[PDB]
RNA sequence: GAUAGUGGCCUACCAUGGUUUCAACGGGUAACGGGGAAUAAGGGUUCGAUUCCGGAGAGGGAGCCUGAGAAACGGCUACCA
RNA sequence: CGGUAAUUCCAGCUCCAGUAGCGUAUAUUAAAGUUGUUGCAGUUAAAAAGCUCGUAGUUGAACUUUGGGUCUGGUUGUCCGGUCGGUUUUUCAACCGGAUCUUUCCUUCUGGCUAACCUGUACUCCUUGUGGGUGCAGGCGAACCAGGACUUUUACUUUGAAAAAAUUAGAGUGUUCAAAGCAGGCGAAAGCUCGAAUAUAUUAGCAUGGAAUAAUGGAAUAGGAC
RNA sequence: AGGGGAUCGAAGAUGAUCAGAUACCGUCGUAGUCUUAACCAUAAACUAUGCCGACUAGGGAUCGGGUGGUGUUUUUCUUAUGACCCACUCGGCACCUUACGAGAAAUCAAAGUCUUUGGGUUCUGGGGGGAGUAUGGUCGCAAGGCUGAAACUUAAAGGAAUU
RNA sequence: GAAUCUGGUCAAACUUGGUCAUUUAGAGGAACUAAAAGUCGUAACAAGGUUUCCGUAGGUGAACCUGCGGAAGGAUCAUUA
């Protein structure tokens, strides 16, 4: 029995069949179609710099309720517009309109985090300095 | 292959630097040059006695058999003086611990010293490049008659 | 378990152990051979001849008594047909079906059956070519098939 | 179609053993099968076996003591290359102390230990423990 | 004929072949190839622009001079940018 | 988790983890028997083509030399250390070979060397001997070549030859240790001296041993073999 | 596109019922239902169980065939059939009880002979949505069929059983 | 023996078209997802109050309804003689 061929000269069939099947595995598909380059706002890169258009509070999904404090960013490298969450309690009032910002992914590999709908990106650095540093009061924002 | 006539095209076809002195008359009248290829292979009587020409014959021409000596079944005789040889082999795919059946066609040159049909197994020797694709020259045809002795079933 | 139907049957003749001629049977192998030849002349296929031998006479199997199978014997004498027997029969069957189809067109079951028969014939033809009983180019069609039959 | 005869035989034997029977009736019978049986006999996994002559294929009656806990062919007879035997052994056998991988070499059909001793390898057949 | 020489390499005359479901041909590559690298029961999977070995290229395409050796660009000639 | 006792937010104090490091992002590998050759599933969780035919592909019953015997090489356990913790045989073993003989050719000759005695030509150096060898006409040829003559063809497996160095595995060696490096070490410390190993890579080609497994080929108008 | 057009009846009318009711119920009623030439190629086209082969466990049934019964009846005296009756046997549609095997379980004589993993093979699946959609082929007179994505989205969708 | 010059040859490039590929403005249109204190019903889950499904055709405001054939994943493993 068993669906596969077994014979000592099958080989080719085993190969081709495996290849065919591989396309149902999502990661593999992504790798091969190259959807990290063609689609996706970051050009298959770990980080991206963009310019802040405006500051937008986003209402969280259910069980929860709280205005999340995100930022609408337009990335420098391609010109694509994305929403980016600004972490920590203050921090939204470190950003301002027309400011250069360094965005990382959220930590779900393209997918949205937690309860914040349509947001796939963090804010790491504003005007060249780390948000965390600012928050902890280790450095100051050197204007814009 | 040749197929009849011999002196059949725009130029006179002779073995280069073979002279047949037209004063003192010989037994053969025209001298035929041949050589044995070596490697244990035998120059056929069809090559020595024949009236055909060929520069690209390994027996009566100028090419020399050296390097690789391959064997395989004949696929096509259609193009003049040459042949196509199929060469079945097994390619080992290591991941699946098994074998693919594979192919590779070798175009080879056929001396008019041979009768070659499609399906005959042929021993072919490597030589100097002869055309765009040909590097090989037919040395021995193994399928001699097939069933040309007793073709008809009636005892 | 059958070649074209879902059928799974096991009905067959079961040849006895002893290759030697049965103890009760007298006669002679030569006589048997002669009889076979006569039958062939009359115009019978091997199987039929065998059946006849089994029934009217003391012949269990021809190979048991003579040393040779009937077809071989026929060949030796120069009597084995242009087309092997089974193949011929198949062809005949196919022809009948074709004829039927010609007459009545809406018989789809019949048509289906015909296809099967054709396939079988093709298989047999291929086998024969490989063994070189048929001339290695012999093909089966329609008009030609009919001609062969008749 | 009966693609493998040896396999069939082995399966039958296994079935017999599991259900506790003391004898099997193997039905097609070959040289290879016989050889396999002999190896088992030598190693004491099997009792006396005898070959009935049908004047066609054959038929083997095998006595089982009860020690044999699994036969098993490994089917597409992989060409095992001396250093590769070890891997096979590791895979198929339940321990490192006992059990045999039967492999057909040009030196004949034998268990893996014998092959090692003789320094020969070939195609794999089956296994017993 | 040309070449250092073999060869449709090119030319004349002739023949109709050659490759292909054991994927030819086409398309893609965010592809230089290999030694190797990461992982690490066994089997694998992914990576290899990069110190060694091959190969290409000197903005792009051509074309050549000198020379044993270059179709060279820290040589020349042209066109496009 | 957070709607008034928040072990989850923001702090303070305690505490835990890793530590000159630890965190975050995106790939990628392991986890994944969630790509499955090893090794997955398909009645109901995703999944058996509506059904049959069918070229390629993959796969495909059994069957040809098996059995005995005769010697003969080893290789470790044993039987004592016969010995100056090591080393030699026998009582013995299983194990791996080699030669044969069994109705058995192992490719065959055209010759070179015939080693050897199948020999026996003088028969004796000589314990009463078939212990032993100066010795050459008939001739065993396997002790090797050097040439034919053609050898069914593979797959498989074997040992060998090649798969550059670095990398990898790994021997040696107190870079003070280590990552490393290919150094070093010993003297009278007058000069001497080990080193710089090995092993892997299987795809393809080459070489040879094997002849189980799997295939192919031969004599059926015999135009068959001697 | 012809022929047929009794019944039943997508559309329609049309009478009720309802807040609405061009829905269920009622009465009519073209197309269709039947057929002849073409087309279409899909169904919960389901046993939701691919095909070929081997083996493992009892039990009665039953259909098709075949054997052995001085078995019963038929009766035109032996009869000879036929029909029964018993026993065995191949092939089939199933079923019943146990699983010592499987399985998540429901259940399964296969869905068994699978971590004690390899009889031969073809096809299909790889979380849920987006979607059998978009697009490009191709086949259809058309309806449609076969082929078949991605972006984005989401922590479940599901299966069998439980109180 | 330089300029110059006749034919070639290699052949960059340029003018006007055509073509394939990838992009890119894009009046409008038709989607799906997310948020699920809007509006109209209640289609499905109980025989869900006309048993559900499925293929197909027609019809509708919307679930949907109605033919014809099918399937229990049905509310029936059941009526001997
Ligand atoms: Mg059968
Ligand atoms: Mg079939
Ligand atoms: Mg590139
Ligand atoms: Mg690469
Ligand atoms: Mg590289
Ligand atoms: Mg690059
Ligand atoms: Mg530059
Ligand atoms: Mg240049
Ligand atoms: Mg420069
Ligand atoms: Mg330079
Ligand atoms: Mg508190
Ligand atoms: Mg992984
Ligand atoms: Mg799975
Ligand atoms: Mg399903
Ligand atoms: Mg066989
Ligand atoms: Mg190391
Ligand atoms: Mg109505
Ligand atoms: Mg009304
Ligand atoms: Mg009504
Ligand atoms: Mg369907
Ligand atoms: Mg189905
Ligand atoms: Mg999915
Ligand atoms: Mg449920
Ligand atoms: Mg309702
Ligand atoms: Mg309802
Ligand atoms: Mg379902």
């Amino acid at each position: 029995g068993k669906g596969k061929p077994r014979g000592l000269n099958s080989a080719r069939k085993l190969r081709v069949h495996r290849r065919n099947n591989r396309w149902a595995e999502t990661t593999y598909k992504k790798r091969l179609l190259g959807t990290a380059f063609k689609s996706s706002p970051f050009g298959g890169s770990s980080h991206a710099k963009g310019i802040v258009l405006e500051k937008i509070g986003i209402e969280s999904k259910q069980p929860n309720s709280a205005i999340r404090k995100c930022v609408r960013v337009q990335l420098i490298k391609n010109g694509k517009k994305v929403t980016a969450f600004v972490p920590n309690d203050g921090c939204l009032n470190f950003v301002d309109e027309n400011d250069e910002v360094l965005l990382a992914g959220f930590g779900r590999k393209g997918k949205a985090k937690g309860d914040i709908p349509g947001v796939r990106f963090k804010v790491v650095k504003v005007s060249g300095v780390s948000l965390l540093a600012l928050w902890k009061e280790k450095k100051e924002k050197p204007r814009s | 292959s040749t197929e009849l006539t011999v002196q059949s095209e725009r130029a006179f076809q002779k073995q280069p630097h073979i002279f047949t002195n037209p004063k003192a008359k010989a037994n053969r009248k025209t001298k035929r040059w041949y050589k044995n290829v070596g490697l244990g292979f035998k120059t056929p009587k069809t090559a020595i006695e024949g009236s055909y020409i060929d520069k690209k014959c390994p027996f009566t021409g100028l090419v020399s058999i050296r390097g690789k000596i391959l064997t395989g079944t004949v696929v096509s005789t259609r193009m003049h003086r040459t042949i196509v040889i199929r060469r079945d082999y097994l390619h080992y795919v290591p991941k699946y611990n098994r074998y693919e059946k594979r192919h590779k066609n070798v175009p080879a040159h056929v001396s008019p010293a041979f009768r070659v049909q499609v399906g005959d197994i042929v021993t072919v020797g490597q030589c100097r490049p002869i055309s765009k694709t040909v590097r090989f020259n037919v040395l021995k045809v193994a399928s001699a008659t097939g069933k040309a002795n007793k073709q008809f079933a009636k005892f | 378990g059958r070649m074209h139907s879902k059928g799974k049957g096991m009905s067959s003749s079961a040849i006895p152990y002893s290759r030697n001629a049965p103890a009760w049977f007298k006669g002679s192998s030569d006589g048997v051979v002669e009889q076979i030849i006569k039958y062939a002349r009359k115009g019978l296929t091997p199987s039929q001849i065998g059946v006849l031998l089994r029934d009217a006479h003391g012949v269990t199997q021809a190979k048991v008594i003579t040393g040779n199978k009937i077809l071989r014997i026929l060949k030796s004498n120069g009597l084995a047909p242009e087309i092997p027997e089974d193949l011929y029969f198949l062809i005949k069957k196919a022809v009948s079906v074709r004829k039927h189809l010609e007459r009545n067109r809406k018989d789809k079951d019949a048509k289906f059956r015909l296809i099967l028969i054709e396939s079988r014939i093709h298989r047999l033809a291929r086998y024969y070519r490989t063994v070189s009983v048929l001339p290695p180019n012999w093909k089966y069609e329609s008009a030609t098939a009919s001609a062969l039959v008749n | 179609t009966r693609t493998s005869v040896l396999a069939d035989a082995l399966n039958a034997i296994n079935n017999a053993e599991k259900t506790g029977k003391r004898q099997v009736l193997i039905r097609p019978s070959s040289k290879v099968i016989i050889k396999f049986l002999q190896v088992m006999q030598k190693h004491g996994y099997i009792g006396e076996f005898e070959y009935i002559d049908d004047h066609r294929s054959g038929k083997i009656v095998v006595q089982l003591n009860g020690r044999l806990n699994k036969c098993g062919v490994i089917s597409p007879r992989f060409n095992v290359k001396i250093a590769d035997v070890e891997k096979w052994t590791a895979n198929l056998l339940p321990a490192r102390q006992f059990g045999y991988v039967i492999l057909t070499t040009s030196a004949g059909i034998m268990d893996h230990e014998e092959a090692h001793r003789k320094h020969v390898s070939g195609k794999i057949l089956g296994f017993v423990y």
